């Protein structure tokens, strides 16, 4: 059947995938794409001095490893096998608490297009950093 | 530091266990494997758990905080770090000027008194430099370890305790409700100065003094937990307000 | 229960122009209405479901529309071989029906 | 994919009547079965309610006891049972699967009851 | 031995299993019915306009690979065997923080039939956002809703349905209701699509109409406040000399007032 | 000996299937129950919960654990938890709880030749108990603990408390700081939900509030302020400033006491019988400030020494009265 | 991109500008303080030998407005500056002392 | 060892300038003539709640 | 100033001679994903005055290791240290403080 011919295509990307290299690991830098639709800005908070940011924070890159010429559909596989594949070890550098949320199950998305984009997704709800100058408040900015 | 309103205290050791284990013994010119923690997941470690403490943990920054030392005898040491919000059941009787030993009782968890026996190094209790310790209203007194065996339903249990005399320093509350409410009730003896027709004046003294008493009642008692008994300082409070009523009728 | 009240009872205009129709709840039904034709000697065939979710093999000029409450199907260039009737039904809660609009020359 | 009825059934009033649809190219333990009621000139009825994987049954309160609904696994049909026929009774029922979105998807041929 | 029997059915049925695509990936859709048992409706914090609730989260599907032929018609099994099947990816889109319970064990469920249709129940502490318009405050209505969806599966993969009627899928327990300021009238569900960025969505809707009472207002603000201006209302009545009376009467109520 | 034990425990382990409880095809395992009490830390209202510390140990007979050379108990370490098939027992009015990880994870597996497993966890839960504050603070609690099977149904599983009411032990030793533990019950029962009948035991307590804690910060400054409320009733009524200042204070101390004790209660819609005698309270000092501006209305706008004569007698007879109503109703 | 000491990386960086809504802050701060500011001029029309009248219209507002200088700020943080609404209460609190 | 200095900004606008100015408002009640026994009296009283409760 | 306590956010660097990882290939140095970290040696150092470190797993964890072909490595990793800050109250609010931050090896 379909699922047994997506079964061994899968099987085949990722036998001998090594995910600790890089795509082009030896070659020219990845390039990764990104875009953000932010769900809500809760507590800006003054006291704390940081604000809550809830987000779904996508990514997009090239993987020559992950390029299949037999199915002609975008698979949107399951989340767990995302800690089989190489991802960006991209953070925040203003982060002091954060977490991907795992209900009910670990909302991460990841889907292989044809050519090898891998699209990326996490839903983060992270408490960034944000220094705020109180010499006008409150009509401050 | 001791924390009164939830009657527990935080402690930071370095909890050191020492036992034989005749299947790790080896013959060869080393004498001791100093190891990391990573062996410490396939050996076999006692589960000596604090049979007072409401929450605890280790320390896992930047590595596990575990030590593993096998000689060649057998003898196997292991050592961590851990932070413990033990109970100690505070009497608040007598506070501000309280006196308490606050307990830290270990033992293992499943292991009856057939299978595992704890026992006390003569020096074995070591403690710091007695400054950078948190206690700020109370001085650590001294320490005493004992032993025994607790009767519980699965079996008999070997339980080792270390005893923590802490006594307390009022030098903070005799600014917090002390002196304050003394100076309210010297401030209530000086009405007896003024002229007596001067009813406004003196009436207004009265009840700003019984309004700020009944105030620094109920903020001396934000300090104190919801226990019914009374203490000192609240028949302290109580002799100051009946007082200063006694003055005002 | 929950009430149909479609209306009107039959309209009677010719072919090829706008025509639309209504149905409006008692209780409210959440974007749960279907819509369904009725020739004369024959079976019921859906048209909509949900609120305005065409169905496969429906023309593209049967386009429907809904709300919380108030609900309606417009039909844009109306054609002989659509005289037919027309009902509105519910189901979010157990299934009920309206009485039924029709449609003359 | 394809719902065939019975044939038109013309008895006594005050008798009862075995009416039943069969339902081929899936199974019925997946959706609910619907049964309906058209009388001529007349608005659609809805009679009640079957989940044959449960065997459970929801009913009209109008039509609770004159009309109750039976399944089988094995036949993968559908079954009523109407009591005490009267006047009124005169329609055509057909057999509705539940679909997307509770929708009524498919519909059956019609079968007329009449009485005399 | 009498266990061999289930584990070899167990065994045959996770050989060969994929558990990373869904049931039918290229050939249709995975219909998924869904419905909630609350078990508590939880407080609503008004200051990060925010609800919580607990649920029996109920999810079931079709899936062919797990047809079995045996002597028990129905699996309840625990657990470890959920992780080693698919399951749907749902999160509450407007969830903000949620606990799935696992004390002492997991607390899911997983019953499997013969015809391989499945039951995946889970506890859930849902604190989801309620966003309020407190123009009529304290006398205000608010209607909390509680949207879930899949994560990564679009319109064309996994849609959702509800397994009941829509007006008793959605069933609030009688004991549980933790409300102390508000209490719950009823309940209003609803499905729908969303459209994102990466695609067309099928989230579901769970409306929780909520009134406020003035029980805590009408003895904290409102009635201070009566007897405040009431209080300044008795001075009129007194001397017209009696100065300071009157000015402490003024002064004491403005005061009363601005800190009310 | 160790060889022995050895061999032993992995030929129980090996073809052990963790997804099939005992009987799986057969009858409901049955689970007894013990709970030692070790703590009961945050009676709290504000979130309507407890939190509740114990030595939570349940015991079932699995017939594939069954040895028969070794005539000891077999204290296996806490690690093999994850190999045992243990019960899904979870507790339904739950909020946040978790299993000490000190210095190892607190559980505990002792295997018996017979096959019984003893499984015992070290547990800290914070168990929702909802609270009628109608009486408060003279009120009383009735806090449970509903602990349930999940994933197995009544013809898979059934629960019973071991050693009857001598399951759980060590309720006697706690001591709530505000509270008082006057009585505990065992109860045994089914609950239906739509997926099947499922085994319940309910672990409750009847928690008793002190009287001793409100009785002075509350009542007793309430009482001694109405009490300086009626010294006005005796000073002369030329004194406007005085008589003015004594009663206002009065009902401002009243206001702020009563508007600073609710916001430690969660904002519940009801009045508490503190709240009742804080309201009482409050009319009788407005009715002594009243009673001041009647007496000079009556003398300078309109016997002015008779309606301060009365009052010296009327209101601290009324109020006597009203202590003992409401000292009756509620006690 | 940022340049730190084990080489170049490159960043996004996203950013908002919010701006504080002032009703609230009218609603709680200012116009309370300005309405304690007006019942301190009460105090000119009273008569001068009233000397109780006076002395409590002066020191009742002037203790309300330390009150609410000392209760508006602890919520904020301990910043070293002076805010614009700590200038305003200070303001407040020179005309009516 | 990181070296800290406190600012001094926060205590000085919260605490220091309200001790500094309730003890300027004892200084006003000097200024009042001896009769005006009940002013002198608030003075006196509101200046000390002032101060404990600072 | 409660709890005589700080918060520092720091990247902790550390580098070491290792001469099993000697390679030869065509790049000189090796700059990997953080999975090989827990493969190979990494030096046990903690914080002796430390109170609760987290190491700010979001998204992948946030260290790195780079292996030069000598044998040399380097591995950085990012971290939110909350010390003991041991403070002497006497000059308050005017005061001035030292707060330390001591860390070595465990094992
Ligand atoms: C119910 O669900 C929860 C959640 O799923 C379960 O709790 C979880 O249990 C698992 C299994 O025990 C734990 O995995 C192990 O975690 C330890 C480290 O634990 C520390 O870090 C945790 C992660 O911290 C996150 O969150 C904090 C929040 O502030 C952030 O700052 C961090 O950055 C992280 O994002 C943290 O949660 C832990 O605190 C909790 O637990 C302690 C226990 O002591 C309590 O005191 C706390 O109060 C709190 O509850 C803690 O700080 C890892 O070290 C483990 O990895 C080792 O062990 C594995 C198993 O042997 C092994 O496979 C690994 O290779 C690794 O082994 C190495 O270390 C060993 C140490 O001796 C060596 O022996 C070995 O040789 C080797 O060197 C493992 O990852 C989860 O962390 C834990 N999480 C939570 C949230 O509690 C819970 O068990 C479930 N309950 C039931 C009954 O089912
Ligand atoms: C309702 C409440 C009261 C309102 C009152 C309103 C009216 C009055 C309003 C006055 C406005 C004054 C403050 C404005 C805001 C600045 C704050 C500040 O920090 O300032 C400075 C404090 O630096 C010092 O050195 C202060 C020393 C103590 C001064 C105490 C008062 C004067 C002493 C005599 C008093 C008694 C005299 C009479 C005796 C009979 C700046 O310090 P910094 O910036 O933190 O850091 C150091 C600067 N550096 C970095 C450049 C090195
Ligand atoms: C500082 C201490 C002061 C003490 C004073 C003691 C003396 C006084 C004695 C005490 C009696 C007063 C206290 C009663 C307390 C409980 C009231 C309550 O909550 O009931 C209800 C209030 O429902 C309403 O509709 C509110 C009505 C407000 C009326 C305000 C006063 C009248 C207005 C004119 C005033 C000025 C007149 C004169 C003008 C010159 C609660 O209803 P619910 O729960 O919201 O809804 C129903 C339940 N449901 C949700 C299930 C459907
Ligand atoms: C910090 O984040 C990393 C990655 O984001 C987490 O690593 C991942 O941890 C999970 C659970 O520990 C691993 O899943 C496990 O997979 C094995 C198979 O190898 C399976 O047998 C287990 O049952 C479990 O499912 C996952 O593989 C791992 N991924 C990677 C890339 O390392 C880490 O757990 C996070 N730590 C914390 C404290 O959140
Ligand atoms: C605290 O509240 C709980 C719940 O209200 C009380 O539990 C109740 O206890 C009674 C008797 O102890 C139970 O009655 C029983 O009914 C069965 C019905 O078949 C009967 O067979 C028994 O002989 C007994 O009469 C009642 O069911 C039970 N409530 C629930 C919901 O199970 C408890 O008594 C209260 N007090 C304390 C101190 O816990
Ligand atoms: C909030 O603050 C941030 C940071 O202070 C502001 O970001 C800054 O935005 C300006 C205007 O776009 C940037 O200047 C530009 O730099 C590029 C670099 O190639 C140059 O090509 C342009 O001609 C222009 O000079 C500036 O670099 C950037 N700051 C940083 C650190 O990158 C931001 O505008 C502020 N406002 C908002 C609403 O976010
Ligand atoms: C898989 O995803 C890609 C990327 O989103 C889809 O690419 C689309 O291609 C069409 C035709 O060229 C464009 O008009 C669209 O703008 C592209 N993006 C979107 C959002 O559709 C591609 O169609 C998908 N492939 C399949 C078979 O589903
Ligand atoms: C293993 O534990 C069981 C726990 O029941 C012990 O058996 C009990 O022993 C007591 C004391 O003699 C008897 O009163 C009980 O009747 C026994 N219970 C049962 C169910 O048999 C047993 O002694 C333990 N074995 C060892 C070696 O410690
Ligand atoms: C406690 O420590 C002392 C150290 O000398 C030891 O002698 C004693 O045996 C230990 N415990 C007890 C009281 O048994």
């Amino acid at each position: 059947s379909n699922m047994s011919l997506v079964k061994e295509t899968v099987d085949r990307l990722l036998k001998g995938y090594d995910i600790r290299l890089r795509p082009d690991f030896g070659g020219p830098p990845v390039a990764v794409g990104m875009n953000i639709d932010i769900a809500s800005i809760d507590m800006v908070s003054e006291v704390n001095m940081d604000y809550t940011l809830t987000m779904y924070f996508q990514q997009a890159w090239r993987d020559k490893r992950l390029s299949y010429n037999v199915i002609p559909l975008n698979l949107t596989l399951d989340n767990r096998v995302a800690d089989q594949l190489w991802v960006p070890d991209t953070y925040f550098l203003n982060d002091k608490k954060s977490f991907v949320h795992g209900v009910t199950v670990k909302n991460r998305m990841i889907r292989l297009h044809p050519d090898g984009t891998v699209l990326y997704g996490l839903r983060i709800t992270t408490t960034a950093a944000c220094m705020m100058d109180l010499r006008r408040y409150p009509l401050d900015e | 530091p001791v924390n009164a309103i939830n009657m527990e205290y935080t402690i930071d050791i370095f909890f050191a266990q020492t036992w034989y284990d005749r299947r790790l013994k080896f013959n060869s010119t080393i004498k001791v494997l100093r190891l990391n923690s990573n062996m410490v997941g396939k050996i076999w470690i006692p589960d000596t758990f604090f049979r007072n403490s409401k929450k605890a943990d280790a320390h896992w920054i930047t590595t596990p905080n575990r030590m593993l030392r096998i000689w060649n005898d057998g003898r196997v040491l292991y050592t961590l770090r851990l932070t413990i919000d033990a109970e100690c059941q505070l009497q608040l009787h007598n506070f501000p000027m309280d006196e308490h030993s606050c307990p830290l009782e270990f033992s293992s968890y499943g292991y009856p008194r057939e299978e595992i026996v704890y026992q006390w190094k003569r020096s074995s209790v070591e403690v710091g430099d007695t400054r950078s310790w948190r206690l700020y209203q109370f001085s650590f007194v001294g320490l005493r370890n004992t032993t025994e065996v607790v009767k519980t339903t699965s079996g008999d249990y070997v339980v080792m305790s270390v005893y923590f005399d802490l006594s307390r320093r009022m030098g903070y509350f005799t600014i917090q409700t002390y002196i304050p409410c003394t100076l309210i009730v010297v401030l209530s003896w000086v009405s007896f100065w003024i002229n007596k027709d001067a009813v406004p004046a003196r009436t207004s003294l009265g009840i700003t003094t019984v309004l700020t008493m009944t105030t620094l009642s109920t903020i001396a008692r934000k300090s104190l937990p919801k226990v019914s008994y009374v203490t000192a300082m609240d028949l302290f409070v109580s002799v100051c307000f009946i007082f200063v009523f006694s003055a005002l009728v | 229960n929950i009430v149909m009240t479609q209306s009107p009872k039959s309209m009677s205009m010719s072919v090829g122009e706008r025509v639309t129709l209504s149905c409006k709840a008692s209780e409210y039904v959440g974007t749960y209405v279907s819509w369904y034709q009725q020739k004369p000697e024959q079976s019921p065939k859906l048209l909509i479901y949900g609120a305005s979710n065409r169905y496969t093999g429906v023309p593209d000029r049967f386009t429907g529309s809904g709300s919380a409450t108030d609900f309606t199907l417009t039909i844009g260039s109306v054609q002989a071989e659509d005289l037919a009737d027309y009902h509105c039904g519910q189901s979010y809660s157990y299934p009920t029906f309206g009485a039924g609009t029709k449609l003359e020359l | 994919v394809q719902l065939q009825q019975s044939g038109a059934e013309l008895v006594k009033p005050g008798a009862s009547v075995k009416l039943s649809c069969t339902a081929s190219g899936f199974n019925i333990k997946d959706t609910y079965m619907y049964w309906v009621k058209q009388r001529p000139e007349q608005g659609l009825e809805w009679i009640g309610r079957i989940d044959p994987a449960n065997g459970d049954t929801k009913y009209d309160p109008k039509f609770q006891g004159k009309a109750t609904i039976t399944t089988d696994t094995f036949s993968n049909t559908a079954y009523l049972q109407l009591s005490s026929l009267t006047s009124e009774d005169t329609a055509v029922y057909y057999c509705a699967r539940k679909g997307l979105r509770w929708a009524m998807d498919y519909w059956g041929q019609g079968t007329s009851v009449t009485v005399s | 031995d009498n266990t061999t029997v289930f584990t070899r059915i167990l065994d045959r049925l996770l050989d060969g299993y994929d558990n990373r695509l869904r049931p039918g990936l290229g050939e249709r859709v995975t219909e998924v019915k869904t419905d909630i048992f609350v078990t508590s409706f939880g407080p609503v914090s008004d200051h990060d306009m925010e609800y919580t609730i607990d649920v029996f989260f109920r999810q079931s599907w079709k899936d062919e690979r797990l047809k079995f032929k045996g002597p028990m018609t129905v699996l309840r099994l625990n657990n470890l065997m959920a992780s080693k099947i698919w399951t749907p990816d749902t999160f509450f889109h407007n969830g903000k923080k949620s606990v799935a319970h696992n004390m002492t064990m997991p607390n899911k469920l997983l019953r499997i039939t013969e015809d391989g249709t499945l039951l995946y129940t889970m506890r859930l502490t849902v604190r989801a956002e309620c966003p309020m318009h407190l123009e009529d405050f304290p006398m205000d209505a608010h209607a909390c809703p509680l949207k879930f969806g899949s994560y990564a599966y679009t319109r064309a993969e996994v849609v959702y349905e509800w397994t009941r009627e829509p007006a008793r899928s959605v069933v609030v327990a009688e004991d549980g209701s933790r409300l102390n300021q508000y209490d719950l009238l009823g309940q209003t569900v609803d499905s729908g699509i969303v459209q994102s960025s990466t695609g067309e969505y099928v989230v579901m809707t769970t409306h929780f109409h909520l009134k406020r009472k003035i029980g805590y207002f009408v003895i904290q603000t409102y009635l201070p406040c009566i007897m405040t201006v009431i209080l300044s209302q008795v001075s009129f009545w007194l001397n017209r000399e009696s100065v300071p009376a009157r000015t402490v009467f003024g002064v004491t109520t403005v005061l009363t007032m601005t800190t009310l | 000996n160790m060889s022995l034990v050895k061999e032993t425990v992995d030929r129980l382990l090996k073809g052990y299937d963790i997804r099939l409880r005992p009987d799986f095809g057969g009858p409901p395992v049955a689970v007894g129950m013990n709970i030692d009490i070790a703590s009961i830390d945050m009676v709290s209202e504000v979130n309507m919960d407890y939190t509740l510390t114990m030595y939570f140990q349940q015991a079932w007979r699995d017939k594939r654990l069954s040895y028969n050379v070794i005539p000891l108990n077999l204290t296996l370490d806490n690690r093999v938890a994850d190999q045992l098939w243990v019960p899904d027992t979870y507790f339904l009015n739950d909020k946040k709880s978790f299993v000490h990880g000190v210095t190892v994870k607190n559980r505990m597996i002792r295997l018996h030749p017979d096959g019984t497993v003893l499984y015992g966890l070290r547990i800290t839960t914070t168990a929702a108990c909802m609270m009628d504050l109608r009486r408060y603070p003279l009120d009383e609690q009735n806090c449970t603990l509903e602990i349930e099977s999940y994933g197995y149904t009544t013809d898979d599983i059934e629960f019973y408390w071991r050693g009857d009411d001598n399951a759980v032990t060590g309720v006697t030793k706690i001591e709530l700081p505000q509270f008082s533990i006057v009585d505990y019950k065992l109860i045994t029962k089914k609950v239906v939900f739509s997926t099947g009948s499922y085994p319940r035991l309910s672990l409750s307590f009847k928690l008793k509030r002190n009287i001793g804690y409100f009785i002075l910060q509350t009542y007793m400054p309430s009482i001694l302020i109405t009490i300086l409320s009626w010294v006005s009733f005796w000073i002369n009524y030329d004194a406007s400033a005085a008589r003015v200042a004594l009663g206002i204070t009065t009902v401002l101390t009243m206001t702020t006491i009563n508007t600073h004790l609710r916001e430690t209660l969660p904002k519940i819609p009801y009045v508490k019988a503190i709240d009742m005698y804080l309201m009482g309270c409050f009319v009788f000092v407005f009715m002594a400030l009243l009673e001041y501006a009647l007496v000079n209305y009556i003398f300078f706008g309109r016997d002015v020494n008779a309606i301060d004569r009365w009052s010296r007698i009327f209101f601290p007879v009324v109020f006597s009265f009203f202590n003992i109503v409401y000292w009756l109703y509620y006690v």
